[PDB]
């Protein structure tokens, strides 16, 4: 239930709302994953 | 023999050799969306590796896949609609295509 | 004179056929593509009726099993065994609604 | 018709070997020798298969292996039965890996 | 016959010749390699002199050696790659020319 997802179709506003906020954590997650600090 | 006799028979020649290949991609593709339905949504039982063990050949593995996605996505009453009988054992080819397609747009209005 | 009976038989099954779509089609479409308001716009009754069945297609059955199971989006030139394949998911869809 | 059947039998053999390879490739060797950009760049699909099994071997099967068992160092013309002998020691590689 | 006749066959004889000469010095080649082989990573059991007493012929010998060399060296899933087949007793040829290469290269990366 992500805006990130091409199939997800929201029903009303509240739906909208929660895919915003599941689209905003995946790509937190997503950000950390791709993230590499410099050593030194 | 004219020229413009070789020149039509090495067109239909380099057609022929284009449609073979583009059915090679397409059986290419085939094999890739057979592999991902069954890896997404059918169990670890029913896996190519443990079907060529038990011998069965890659067509076979194909239908057998396409069956057990029907018969878990596609409604018992759309299959006895479109294919006209419940059992789909017999039912391998374009009206399995077709009850595969409904299977897809099954699976994607679930998600 | 069987021949004929059975011409008959054929005939009587196809206006059973009709009339239940028709039937159908005025309670669950519009008011607009009735019978004799398309006759008055010129239109045969096989044309009326295949139009018939492609507008309870297009209000029943959605556009994803139209542009895969007919393996085209629009149902302008489907019209045969796919439209019979269409026309029976719409009567599904409507006994499920 | 059988003997197109038994055609269409070894098309799908060799479409899943290629299958196989091209899943294996991409996972092991890079990005670069995809099958849309080597079309791109204008290689027969043939051309291509041979071409990630020629990477593959210089990948997996060492230097020595190739200078002895196919005779020759250089793999741009040993393709054939070496070849295939060369492709399943780095298949052996891969597995051992 | 004529002169170009005459000069064509003497150059094909002594092509021949010598071509039969690097076939004996490839032959005493072989021959040493073998030998050396046996006395490196063999026991003194497969000496050609043991088995000559016991009357077994020098390519007997030599396929011999090899088999061995190879079952010590290159590993049974190499084996059962590259001859097909896990028994080497019916592979002697130039599958035993490339098992005995491969020994070579797993005795040299070994070193």
């Amino acid at each position: 239930a992500s805006l990130l997802d091409s199939n997800f179709v929201p029903i009303n506003f509240t739906e909208f709302v929660q895919a915003i906020s599941n689209t905003y954590k995946q790509r937190r997650i997503q950000f950390y994953e791709n993230l590499k600090r410099h050593k030194r | 023999l004219s020229i413009n006799e070789r020149i039509t028979k090495e067109l239909a020649e380099v057609e022929e050799r284009e449609r073979i290949e583009k059915q090679l991609l397409l059986e290419a593709e085939r094999i890739n969306e057979i592999d991902t339905l069954a890896k997404a949504h059918l169990s670890n039982h029913f896996n190519k590796e443990v079907l060529l063990a038990k011998g069965y050949t890659l067509k076979d593995i194909m239908q057998a896949q396409r069956r057990e996605l029907v018969r878990k996505f596609v409604p018992i009453e759309q299959i006895k609609a479109i294919a006209k009988v419940s059992d789909i054992s017999h039912i391998d080819g374009e009206i399995l295509e077709q009850l595969v397609s409904l299977a897809k747009v099954n699976i994607k209005l679930r998600k």
